[PDB]
């Protein structure tokens, strides 16, 4: 939860997360007390980081522009 | 032509003294003639000369299920209304506990779905009868599927309140 | 508010008052005007003030 | 000025005659393409329950006591063509054969002919309430049969290229009302293969994720710098 | 380019006159003052017609099958529309203060009430052509005798039940062979009969009236004579009845009350299905759907409009607008909605589209003087007269910063950088412009220079120089930026309110009080050209004034300017009720729009009736508000000397006609204009005005379509370019295929590109080929994206709608699916076991 | 070689971002329907979820 909260060392946070989600049992992870004060925690700076992984995935293009005028340039 | 209709071992007395509220519509609004035939404990429903047989049995048939008087007149009029009957059928576990998961403590269960779904549900021991219209009927009788074949309340409780809002929804 | 709207609303402001106001978490649906639409689904509390 | 008059030559292709050109349903069948009908369905449909908890009015309307149960159904007699106001057509089981709704109906005869098109009709045509509720209750219990028949109805939907922000929306529904039930009985093989094929012509989807992409990033560098 | 049309209104989705849905209940058609609103609430859109009334409107009816209205005003002058071509069919004057017109439900007929005269007509036909006088009169009946308040046709068109405000109701049968079936009439009301209804068998009469009775009417005996059989009583004791509806299929009573509380009753039983309240100005009009599922109620004096479905509990819409009070506008980035800052204090973001609001903001305790938006689309800043500027965050809804000054001062105008860092604000009583930064929230300094009141400011969005402007005759550019800190002055003629900055930053033009328009370079400061732009101004004459129209000086400026996007034009407007818009290079007027032809307003008319004019005042300065039935509106609570405060009811005078503010469109060839009347939108279609370009003798429609069935596509597409019809231009875009998309997308040459650009964007906003579309726009931004970068602002309300395609209907889709995918991923890819 | 390389690393770590989104507001919400509380009233429901939202104090200006 406290490693997702930065953008620098959150990929080892959302791989944790991710080996946790597909090893364990999902009714035993979320009937835990204190497993859902932790997921509204580590919920909205996922959103945060998923959008800015996408918009670098968006602005990866010019790579591709770059790319089509290269072989328009002939 | 006629029909007869049975009168089970407990709605026996409260048809005796609400009977007077019950014959008029057979008899001045619906035409018929009746008689109830206390020696094989029945009512026989016949026509006069001078098709509503079909609507007075089944108000006499929703007075023997057991939905009062009033909903008994509530299906007689109000030609876009039903009632299903079925048996719980899907004793310690299964059926102990199945019938207090539908009714709630105090009945509130069924009354939250009576009221969210806008039927009226009789429950015996295990005969379940539900008075509404088409729809309403369709989602009284799912809620109480999914808590006799097992779901958690605030899955069930929720799913109520969003049937009772999209029910009443236009478009 | 009379002598204002007698004033012809050329005047002179109040200073100041650092108040403190609360505000729930609450979808931005739900902080909008009742019409068909919608135009923003965010929640009303940052991740920080999560 | 009130009607519309043909340029067709007098002396002494009805569209181009009469200046118009309605806009063909879809281009080519290999071409994705959306709904004929309003944009906002999708967002209807998909936050329809924080929406209409914006519409509530603030404090509970003082109504009275006294009040008929079967008020919805004591109409008289311009009719209402709503969910609600639905009456069945012409031996216990969630919807029997005389109190089959129509779009059950649909559905189970879609699932014998394995041609869901007219229930995909049925679901294209009808509200959001409606949909919201037909999505709602199906039959989420013993074998999983509905929820299947649906999920492959969808898949057969999304193969055809048309309605498909409605079938991708559809979907979302499906996982958000009971998706608890197909996460629970995952490895179920009705359920794990309707969701093979399911991904199996979904996976093809990605051409609308980088041509969206490319025009981004493109359009944004273009127009700035 | 010019060939502006009138298309919308946004704001004020009610202000006068009765609520009327459609027969299937989709649109309901509204009176905005002079016009007529149309909100289609299922496909969400909406329109306002284009013909316009000489007064407020005050009735309103369309037949059952949609397809003609009538809207008549406060002296019953009425005009009678087709309703699917949007175009005017005949105007006729009935003499006298209608209070309602109804059509027949059949059609045939309509009826209205004249004063104490029930009137009935007979209604012309659709598909026949424009007569001289196409009414034709059924009767003229007479019985009341004080004024009629309402009708109520039968379910067949047979009998009309007029209620008077003479305390009776009277029955009426439409043809002669049955008037001795309606002959009788209702008497036994304490007040004003409000409200006369059949049942749904019209078995039953009921009648309500003002005070709050509703009775009950039956055809029995003690013969039978039609008795009264039960009285109810609403019991509201300090409001009455303003406005009741009933719909007879679902015996449904609906009542609206002086005091916003409507109550919804079940009629023959009178039980309270619903109480609660719009608000707390009085209720003027309730309306009941067909299936009778919605209700919609209107309030006059804030113009509010509600439509609320009542089985379930919940407002369908809740909208309130803004008469005489919008200090700005601003567009958002994509030119989807506008968003509006009102002299009540408060922002209202419209969408443009459908006319509703939005969201709204309400944190500045006093007016608000200026909107105008930031971070491209994220922050919109706002500056007011409590002597606050202060930010809004559009994505979680809320006021994250505040900046005032040390000085307690009202600011008037304000400017954010480009990159907003900076926020500027110049006030009307204190010289100096005030320069917070938004980072850290503090004043970062205050630029003195001016002698008079900064009266307009603006960032150059390229270069980031400030150009104010003040009533010192005196324009002034401060590079702020970069260890300069300079400031460069230009005179001008007259002084200066509303500066408007080109685009590119090169040039800035002022609005003068001469009425002129300087155009300025900005890096040699010299004045590139004027317009002198004071005789192509409609300056009405008021009411109260004793000065002509042409000798007026009071609205001969411009108070509000804007460049175009591409920097070729000039909109501007004042508080003359002529919005003229200009072209720069040439300096010559394009095209003067009047922005009302309203008499109820005040500066319209440059020539006003002298039949009005008596040997003492005018007659529209007599106040006969003491001759009104209640006490609310006989008050008199005008406090004398007030201009331009709050609240209309407290200024005794009527309202001018005045623009605040104009903006061009970001992304599709429109302006708005925030007049009293509201946010007039006009844009240009191309179905309409055939304007080629360079066409020649063998260039045709039937040549275009016979290149496009031999297949040279790319001959064909510009074919369809040259003769620049729209429905050519979509069919040989349809028909071009996938393959060659990007060889046709190369070889469209370098002056079509702007066109097929502007085609795409306001193409496939609406169109269902997403695919389609998104592969064009990748096949021409690969192609020729060079050329546009190159020329920008050719480009810039182009491209800017392209993106308006992108981000908001193609990515919405792209992230559904995308939440399907890791759904799905999710689901079957892990153990739910227990 | 570059680009493809890249947007495979990138497109690597928003596809673990977008799993564990909906994985994590999976567990919530079916911890939400085993035992939030059960109000059928819209209007009780929302005084309660009024009563138990997140507050924050934000220290404005007037």
């Amino acid at each position: 939860r406290d490693w997702n909260t930065n953008a620098k060392t959150h990929t080892i946070a959302q791989r944790t997360i991710r080996c946790i989600l597909m090893h364990h049992n999902i009714a035993k992870l979320s009937e835990i007390p204190g497993m859902v004060k932790i997921v509204d925690a580590i919920i909205p700076y996922t959103q945060r980081h998923f959008t800015r992984v996408d918009n670098l995935v968006e602005q990866s293009y010019i790579l591709d522009y770059a790319l089509v005028e290269m072989d328009k340039l002939f | 032509e006629s029909r007869k209709i049975m009168v089970p071992p407990h709605r026996m007395t409260p048809l005796r003294n609400s009977w007077t509220k019950i014959y008029p519509p057979l008899v001045e609004h619906l035409k018929l003639q009746v008689r109830m035939n206390l020696k094989t404990k029945s009512v026989e429903l016949r026509t006069n000369p001078k098709g509503a047989l079909q609507k007075g049995a089944d108000f006499i048939k929703a007075f023997t299920l057991g939905f009062d008087l009033d909903d008994s007149i509530a299906l007689l009029r109000l030609d876009d209304l039903y009632i299903e009957t079925f048996e719980v059928k899907d004793t310690g576990d299964h059926l102990s506990r199945a019938i207090g998961r539908i009714a709630g403590k105090d009945g509130k269960t069924k009354f939250a779905i009576e009221n969210a779904t806008r039927t009226r549900i009789v429950l015996a021991d295990s005969k379940i009868h539900i008075l509404g219209g088409f729809t309403h009927i369709r989602m009284a009788r799912e809620s109480v599927v999914s808590l006799i074949l097992g779901s958690p309340p605030g899955k069930v409780y929720g799913n109520l309140r969003t049937v009772a809002s999209r029910l009443k929804e236009r478009y | 508010y009379k002598l204002d709207v007698l004033s012809s609303v050329h005047f002179v402001p109040k200073p100041a008052s650092t108040s403190l106001e609360i505000r729930v978490e609450t979808p931005t649906i739900s902080m909008e005007d009742a019409q068909p639409l919608y135009m923003s689904n965010a929640s009303s509390l940052a991740p920080q003030e999560i | 000025q009130f009607k519309t008059v043909s340029t067709r030559t007098i002396d002494e292709l009805n569209d181009i005659d009469f200046n118009t050109y309605t806009s063909l349903e879809q281009i080519d069948k290999e071409l994705l393409t959306l709904s004929i009908g309003p944009r906002s369905k999708m967002n209807t449909l998909l936050h329809l329950d924080v929406i209409r908890k914006r519409s509530k009015p603030k404090e509970a309307p003082k109504k009275s006591e006294k009040l008929p149960f079967f008020l919805q159904l004591s109409g008289e007699k311009s009719v209402r063509e709503g969910i609600a106001h639905e009456t069945p057509e012409e031996f216990k089981v969630t919807g029997r054969l005389g109190f089959e709704s129509h779009f059950t109906k649909q559905l189970r005869e879609g699932s014998q002919s394995k041609d869901y098109s007219s229930l995909l009709a049925t679901l294209i045509n009808f509200s959001p309430a409606a949909v919201d509720l037909e999505i709602r209750s199906l039959n989420s219990f013993e074998p999983f049969d509905e929820i299947v028949w649906f999920i492959d109805a969808l898949t057969q939907g999304l193969k055809s290229n048309k309605n498909f922000e409605l079938y991708e929306t559809f979907m979302s529904l499906l996982f958000k009302a009971h998706g608890d039930v197909i996460h629970a009985n995952n490895k179920n093989q009705d359920i794990a293969s309707a969701l093979q094929n399911w991904e199996d012509v979904h996976k093809k989807e990605d051409r609308l994720d980088d041509l969206v992409k490319f025009c981004m990033g493109v359009a944004a560098f273009v127009t700035t710098a | 380019k010019s060939d502006f049309k009138f298309s919308n209104l946004l704001g004020t989705v009610y202000r006068q006159g009765n609520i009327t849905f459609s027969d299937d209940g989709k649109q309901l058609l509204s009176p905005v003052g002079n016009r007529v609103s149309v909100f289609d609430l299922i496909n969400n859109k909406s329109f306002t017609f284009e013909y316009e009334h000489r007064k407020n409107i005050a009735a309103i009816d369309l037949n059952k099958q949609g397809t003609l209205l009538i809207s008549i005003d406060e002296d019953g002058r009425a005009i009678l529309v087709n309703f699917k071509a949007r175009n005017v069919l005949h105007h006729f004057n009935f003499k006298e203060k209608c209070s309602a017109v109804k059509f027949s439900p059949d059609g045939r007929l309509f009826a209205l009430a004249s004063g104490r005269f029930l009137q009935i007509w007979k209604t012309p036909d659709v598909n026949k052509d424009r007569q001289f006088a196409p009414f034709v009169r059924h009767r003229v009946h007479a019985g009341h005798f004080q004024d009629i308040t309402s009708l109520t046709w039968s379910q067949d068109s047979r009998f009309i039940l007029t209620t008077s405000k003479d305390l009776s109701a009277k029955i009426w049968s439409v043809d002669s062979e049955e008037k001795n079936l309606a002959a009788t009439t209702f008497n036994g009301h304490r007040d004003y009969v409000m409200g006369a209804f059949f049942s749904h068998d019209q078995e039953k009469i009921y009648t309500v009236s003002k005070d709050g009775a509703v009775f009950v009417w039956e055809f029995t005996k003690r013969k039978y004579s039609w008795r009264i059989t039960k009285k109810h009583f609403f019991y509201a004791n300090q409001a009455k009845v303003k406005c009741v509806t009933f719909h007879p299929a679902t015996r449904l009573l609906a009542v609206g009350f002086t005091s916003g509380e409507f109550r919804l009753y079940d009629l023959p039983d009178f039980t309270l299905i619903q109480q609660l309240s719009m608000g707390q100005n009085p209720v003027n009009t309730v309306s009941v759907n067909q299936t009778g599922e919605w209700l919609a109620f209107g309030s006059s004096k804030l113009g509010q409009l509600l439509v609320y479905e009542w089985q379930s509990e919940s407002y369908i819409l809740k909208q309130q607008g803004h008469f005489d009070s919008t200090n700005s506008l601003a567009y958002s980035p994509d030119g989807s909605r506008v968003v509006t800052a009102s002299e009540d204090g408060k922002i209202k973001v419209w969408d443009i589209t459908s006319g509703f609001c939005l969201a709204t903001f309400e944190e500045h305790t006093s007016s608000v003087t200026a909107v105008q938006f930031a971070k491209r689309g994220q922050v919109m800043f706002s500056s007011s007269l409590d002597g606050t500027v202060r930010a809004w965050d559009l994505i979680r809804y809320r006021n994250f910063r505040t900046f005032t000054g040390t000085e307690r001062i009202q600011f008037n105008c304000l400017a954010v950088d480009p990159s907003g860092e900076v926020v500027c604000a110049g006030s009307l009583d204190n010289f100096d412009i005030h320069v917070w930064s938004v980072q850290t929230g503090q004043l970062l300094d205050a630029l003195s220079g001016h002698e008079g009141p900064v009266s307009c400011l603006s960032f150059s969005q390229e270069n980031s120089v400030l150009a104010s402007a003040s009533w010192d005759k005196t324009i002034r550019i401060w590079s702020i930026f970069g260890r300069s800190q300079q400031v460069e002055p230009i005179e001008v003629y007259s002084d200066v309110l509303a500066l408007s900055m080109r685009p590119d930053g090169k040039e800035v033009a002022v609005s003068t009080l001469k009425g002129q328009i300087s155009i300025f370079n900005i890096e040699d400061a010299k004045q590139v050209g004027n317009i002198d732009c004071r005789k192509d101004i409609i300056s009405g004459r008021f009411n109260q004034d004793r000065f002509t129209a042409k000798n007026s000086e009071r609205s001969k400026f411009f108070t509000t300017i804007h460049y175009s996007f591409d920097g070729m034009a000039i909109v501007a407007g004042g508080n003359n009720n002529s919005i003229c818009l200009y072209d720069v290079p040439n300096e010559v007027l394009l095209k003067r729009f009047i922005v009302s032809r309203n008499m109820a307003l005040n500066g319209t008319l440059e020539f006003l009736n002298s039949k009005k004019m008596t040997e003492a005042g005018s007659l529209d300065l007599i106040d006969d508000a003491g001759e009104n039935s209640d006490l609310e509106d006989r008050i008199d609570n005008s406090l004398p000397g007030s201009q331009r405060g709050g609240d209309l009811s407290t200024r005794k005078m009527r309202p001018e006609v005045r623009v605040t503010s104009v903006q061009f469109s970001p992304t599709a060839n429109a302006f708005a204009a925030a007049s009293t009347e509201g946010l007039l939108i006009y844009s240009t279609n191309d179905t309409i005005l055939f304007d080629p370009f360079d066409l020649d003798v063998d260039v045709t429609p039937h040549s275009t379509v016979e290149a496009l069935r031999e297949k040279q596509f790319l001959n064909a597409l510009v074919m369809a370019f040259r003769l620049n019809e729209e429905y050519l231009i979509n069919k040989v875009y349809e028909a071009i295929p996938i393959k060659e998309i990007p060889l046709v997308a190369s070889n469209i040459p370098a002056i079509y590109l702007p066109r097929i650009l502007k085609f795409i964007g306001d193409f496939a906003i609406e169109s269902q080929h997403i695919e389609f579309n998104l592969i064009w726009i990748k096949a021409l931004l690969s192609a020729s994206g060079g050329y546009i970068n190159e020329h920008k602002y050719l480009f810039s309300t182009a491209m800017r709608s392209i993106q308006r395609f992108i981000v908001r209907v193609a990515k919405e889709v792209v992230n559904t699916t995308t939440d399907n995918k890791y759904t799905y991923r999710f689901l079957v890819s892990t153990d739910g076991s227990m | 070689r570059v680009k493809t390389e890249l947007r495979s690393a990138l497109k690597s770590t928003e596809d673990d971002l977008g799993f564990n989104v909906q994985g994590l507001k999976f567990v919530k919400q079916q911890w939400n329907l085993r035992h939030n509380y059960e109000f059928v009233d819209e209007y009780d429901q929302q005084e309660k979820e009024s009563n138990s939202a997140r507050k924050r104090v934000f220290g404005t200006v007037i």
